[PDB]
């Protein structure tokens, strides 16, 4: 049960969870730094509530080098 | 009025045995808590007047605040304070606790500690020689003595 | 001048010069100032470079014991580009002397954490840790004494003034005790006492 | 006015703010959360008191250093109570026991107390006095406390016409009545609509109106935000305390509301709900 | 020069041995400090009836903060705020105001015992000796306004008495 | 002692031998119990006026 | 013109850090508040975390920043351990009004602060 698009689907639900993003605007290429506008403080909030979530550290250097949630689910399946 | 005659006596009575003993708590955090272990002295008894000192917070009567309060000490006090049974009595020893004293211009010391609990009687001195603690303590069982709880029971 | 005045010894005097001389001509990488007071207390003035490396040899080397430790303040100075001045206090048991150790130092660069050498200044570090600002680098455990936990502010700075900032007092509606911006009850006189004409012919600092 | 009426420089803790305020009562609840802001405000506040001094010594040292006054009365003189308002600038009727006493009724404490004191106080000439009253309490049946208030309203209103009457709702903090009788019961259950309102936010209505000028005449009514069934806050309050005749009756009346003379949105201040302070008030249950 | 102790050996003799597992044994110099402690239970007690027998004290107490005045005169004190200067616990608080007569005079001088730490550089610092440390130490102040004292609770405290205050410094105007 | 040419003290400090016997608590109690430690803060005389400076 | 760094390089080490201690801030709160047992919910304590973070948001010189990280961690110790107590939580609120507002107007009623 390990599916890729299952990791999506509950990374969107967890966003659509933090209530300060408008929308949720589920994108490839979001970029939900400067093309939403979000700073740096909430970046590292997501992550590791992704952290909270479903389980390893996540460290802050990839925190650093995130930066779109079609990323995060690709850097779940690179550790996961 | 009988009634109003049984209600004096028995005010007097309790009054009486509230102001008999009165064992406080030794707070004493400087140089005033060697001058309160110096009226527990041998020449100035303390047992004389049915005060005894004890470490029990949960049973003492009276609460002396003796010694500089600071900002790292205030909370502390006042959480001893409120684990106190609640006919409670408050004597302020010593320069430094009676409003501020020496170390008044200065962060960290509570100038004064009306800042934290209500004081009934002050006894100034640095430190107050013992007879004066002493005639301080018989000015609060007189004060004791002059309470009129139950009258105010009654005509309430 | 023979009686109600102390005399001076001499004696202590040149034996102070000359071992001072020698550990300032032995040790040339850190040392600037090795002056002698009228009372005979060496004092040496040092950058902040090799401290561990002049404690261990004052530590040691059988010429001077100097086993014990004291106090180590760091007296606010402005008028200096740096300010702060970490005085080690060192004392021996088998001569009887006392040398000042004054190592100058910033508001921001380390000092290297005499603790490793001396483990009567673990407590001491700390201290001016909280009381200035002065950072030990590579020091185990810093935290606040001598001070409240939510205070700050460092107070034995000549910036932080006689006053705090803070005043707490007990209050009902939180039922709580609560700190509020400063209310003073007296001003605090800070009286004018400079009085002039110059006291001290001998110690004219050259004007520009 | 002569000069130390004025106000000085910052707010509070011997930074003397401009009110000389007189406080009826003060020995219980509101007086005291009353009292503890206008000695936040830096004022002098003349408390008189009948009673033990012991309550207000554990009431007393909330002034700063000798600001608040502590002086004596009764409900029978009005030459002491002339005594006590001599020299004010403001005066709060904050007075009321919730049961008959063997020696006062509800009859001439609501009846005879106000209108001695506001007497008194038109013949001292002070201003803006502020005369509690309680929510919809009219002339109808079912509680002598709820009729006796209204005689009150009619008698302050009658007699020294510019009086503020002031009236909340049902109110809670640390130290209340009904909140607690809640919590402290055995049990019953019917239907009230009901509104509470949390202390803090009626003490600060209080000291902004008896600051802020030309709001005399004027009578207010503090509305709480939520406004629901009784049964339901009876449910709450067993869930968040963890554990599955006179006053009783004035518990079962109802609360409606008078929505004609205004609130809290004239005055400018937040209205707290219930759910936080009630979560912060609700200590003392199992464990 | 020293004197260390706890240098030397338990013996090997048999009867020191044996005197001292008699000790460990019998608990005897346990009872040679009962004997002591009964020792001083038959003393008699030198506690003072405090109320009828006061305590000793000394010619050169410092109490009671009472001002002076002028033999058959007005008051000593001139305004010259050498005791406001003297004053570590900056208590004393002098407004100076000239009178009718010419002479310099005072308003207002306030003492504030609760700052108050009893030293005695006021009473050495007066150039007429005006402000005294006072014989007695009997406060015991209820409220927290009574411990500030005007100029007029001084002279009334020094009406009250001076002739007590008289004898002190007539015992001892010689030390100081 | 810290004193510019003055009539006021420029800076003075004090070495307090009870904050110096404080600071070595572990090394005295490393190896004992809670009744030690109170006898060791006996056999060490703090009176905390002069440990605080 | 030499400084020794106390901790980092360039303002790298420095962001890297002080998100660093923000994420254990993030997640030491609600421990906090079932510890000490405050009364406020955890969404205005966060919030006025990020407040306090957001406050000295325009600092650059790296030193600084290293130091008010040694600052916040030795908060988070002293809050993680059970020393600082109820008091010293709640003095980091401002319930104690103090609603000295920032208009001119009412700076002029009660003056002589321009
Ligand atoms: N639901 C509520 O709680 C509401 C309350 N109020 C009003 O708020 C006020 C305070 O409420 P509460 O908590 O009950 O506090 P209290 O009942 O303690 O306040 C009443 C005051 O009057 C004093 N008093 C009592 N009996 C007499 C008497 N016979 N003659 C003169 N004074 C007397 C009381 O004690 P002492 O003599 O020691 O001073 C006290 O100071 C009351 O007047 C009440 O009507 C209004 C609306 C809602
Ligand atoms: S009032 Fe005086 S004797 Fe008492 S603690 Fe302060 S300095 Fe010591
Ligand atoms: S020193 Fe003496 S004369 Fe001078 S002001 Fe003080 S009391 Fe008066
Ligand atoms: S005894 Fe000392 S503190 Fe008291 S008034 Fe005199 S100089 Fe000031």
């Amino acid at each position: 049960p390990l599916t890729l698009e299952g990791i999506k689907d509950r990374v969107l639900y967890v966003l659509k969870l933090y209530d300060k993003i408008d929308p949720e605007k589920l994108s490839v290429n979001s970029h939900f730094m400067k093309d939403l506008g979000l700073d740096s403080l909430d970046q590292v909030e997501i992550i590791m509530a992704m952290e909270d979530e479903f389980g390893f550290e996540i460290p802050d250097i990839d925190a650093e080098k995130l930066m779109c949630p079609q990323e995060i689910v690709d850097y779940i399946a690179d550790k996961k | 009025s009988r009634g109003e005659y049984v209600v004096a006596k028995l005010d007097d009575l309790i009054n009486w045995a509230r102001r008999s003993s009165l064992w406080p708590m030794t707070f004493g955090l400087a140089c005033c808590a060697v001058e309160m272990m110096h009226m527990a002295a041998p020449r100035y008894d303390m047992d004389r007047f049915g005060v005894v000192f004890r470490a029990s917070p949960r049973q003492s009567d009276v609460m002396i605040v003796a010694g500089t309060l600071t900002n790292k000490m205030a909370p502390a006090l006042r959480k001893v304070y409120d684990q106190m049974p609640e006919p409670r009595y408050v004597v302020s020893m010593g320069s430094c606790a009676n409003g501020g004293g020496y170390y008044h211009y200065s962060y960290s010391v509570v100038r004064g500690c009306d800042r934290i609990v209500p004081v009934d009687i002050y006894v100034p001195g640095c430190p107050p020689t013992a007879e004066a603690l002493l005639y301080g303590i018989l000015q609060l069982q007189k004060k004791i003595k002059r309470e009129k709880r139950l009258r105010i029971w009654y005509r309430r | 001048t023979r009686p109600t005045v102390r005399p001076r010894n001499d004696v202590a005097h040149k034996q102070l010069s000359a071992f001072g001389e020698y550990v300032a001509e032995i040790l040339p990488k850190y040392v600037q100032q090795v002056q002698v007071s009228c009372f005979s207390e060496l004092e040496i003035c040092i950058h902040p470079d090799g401290v561990i490396p002049v404690l261990t040899f004052l530590r040691d080397h059988s010429n001077a014991q100097f086993k014990s430790l004291a106090d180590l303040t760091a007296v606010d100075i402005p008028t200096r580009q740096n300010r702060f001045e970490i005085v080690y206090n060192l004392l021996s048991l088998r001569f009887n002397s006392r040398i000042r150790v004054k190592t100058y130092t910033d508001e921001l660069t380390p000092v290297e954490s005499s603790v490793s050498v001396y483990k009567a200044a673990n407590w001491y570090e700390r201290e001016i840790w909280d009381m200035f600002g002065v950072f030990f680098a590579n020091h185990p455990d810093l935290r606040r004494i001598l001070t409240d936990y939510g205070f700050e502010g460092h107070p034995f700075r000549k910036d932080f003034p006689l006053s705090g900032y803070v005043e707490l007092r007990y209050d009902d509606e939180v039922k709580r005790v609560v700190a509020e911006p400063v209310e003073l009850a007296q001003e605090f006189r800070k009286f004018d006492l400079n009085s002039p004409w110059e006291a001290f012919p001998a110690y004219r600092q050259p004007p520009e | 006015l002569h000069h130390a009426v004025i106000p000085h420089g910052k707010g509070g803790r011997s930074s003397v703010s401009g009110i000389v305020a007189t406080v009826f009562g003060a020995t219980g609840f509101l007086g005291r959360y009353l009292v503890n802001h206008l000695g936040r405000m830096g004022s002098q506040v003349i408390v008189p008191y009948r009673c033990e001094p012991y309550d207000t010594m554990h009431l007393r040292p909330m002034g700063d250093l000798g600001q608040i006054i502590f002086m004596d009365w009764n409900g029978r003189d009005k030459d002491s109570i002339r005594r006590a308002v001599e020299h004010s600038n403001v005066v709060i009727n904050l007075v009321g026991r919730e049961w008959e006493t063997k020696n006062f009724d509800f009859e001439d404490v609501f009846v005879k107390i106000p209108q001695a004191i506001a007497q008194v106080s038109k013949e001292a000439g002070v201003e803006k006095f502020i005369h509690i009253s309680h929510l919809n309490a009219d002339i109808k049946s079912s509680s002598k406390y709820l009729r006796n208030k209204a005689v009150g309203e009619k008698e302050v209103r009658e007699t020294f016409p510019e009086a503020t009457i002031i009236k909340p709702a049902d109110i809670f903090g640390r130290e209340d009545r009904f909140l607690n009788y809640f919590a402290n019961i055995r049990s019953l259950g019917k239907k009230t609509v009901k509104q509470p309102v949390y202390i803090v936010d009626v003490t600060k209505g209080i000291i902004n109106a008896i600051k802020d000028p030309d709001a005399r005449g004027k009578t207010f009514a503090f509305v709480g935000p939520n406004r629901y069934l009784l049964f339901d806050l009876v449910q709450y309050v067993f869930a968040v305390a963890h554990r599955p005749r006179d006053k009783v009756e004035r518990i079962h009346t109802t609360d409606r509301t008078l929505p004609h003379l205004p609130g809290l949105e004239d005055l400018g201040v937040q209205a707290t709900p219930l759910e936080l302070k009630a979560i912060e008030v609700l200590r003392r249950h199992r464990t | 020069t020293y004197k260390y102790v706890n240098l030397r050996e338990p013996s090997m003799d048999m009867k020191s041995v044996t005197d001292r597992a008699a000790q460990t044994l019998l608990w005897t110099e346990l009872i040679r400090g009962l004997g002591m402690t009964l020792s001083y239970l038959f003393r008699e007690p030198a506690t003072i009836n405090y109320p009828f027998e006061k305590g000793p004290l000394s010619p050169r107490f410092r109490g009671e903060h009472a001002l002076r005045r002028y033999p058959s005169g007005e008051e000593r004190c001139i305004a010259c705020k050498l005791c406001e200067a003297v004053c570590p616990a900056q208590a004393i608080t002098i407004e100076a105001e000239p009178r009718a007569d010419g002479s310099r005079r005072t308003t207002r001088y306030d003492i504030d015992m609760t700052k108050c730490i009893y030293c005695g550089f006021c009473q050495e610092a007066c150039p007429v000796d005006a402000i005294v440390e006072g014989p007695n130490f009997e406060f015991s102040t209820e409220t927290h306004e009574e411990l500030l004292y005007n100029k007029e609770k001084l002279l009334n405290n020094g009406d009250k008495w001076e002739a007590e205050i008289a004898a002190n410094i007539q015992a001892d105007y010689l030390y100081r | 002692l810290v004193s510019d040419g003055s009539s006021r003290p420029y800076r003075c400090k004090i070495k307090a031998p009870g904050f110096a016997h404080l600071a070595g608590l572990d090394k005295m109690s490393k190896g004992h119990m809670l009744a030690d430690v109170v006898a060791i803060i006996g056999t060490q005389d703090i009176v905390f006026g002069e440990v605080d400076r | 013109t030499s400084v020794k760094p106390i901790f980092s390089r360039d303002m790298n080490e420095a962001k890297r850090r002080v998100r660093e201690l923000y994420r254990a801030w993030y997640r030491e709160v609600p421990n906090t508040v079932h510890l000490f047992q405050l009364d406020i919910s955890v969404k205005q304590g966060r919030d006025k975390v990020r407040e306090m973070f957001k406050k000295n948001a325009h600092v650059t010189d790296p030193r600084v920043v290293d130091l008010l990280v040694i600052k916040g961690k030795m908060e988070l110790e002293e809050t993680i351990n059970v020393w600082k107590q109820r008091t010293h939580v709640m003095r980091f609120f401002h319930e104690t009004e103090a609603p000295r507002p920032k208009d001119f107007l009412s700076k002029f009623y009660v003056g002589h602060d321009p």
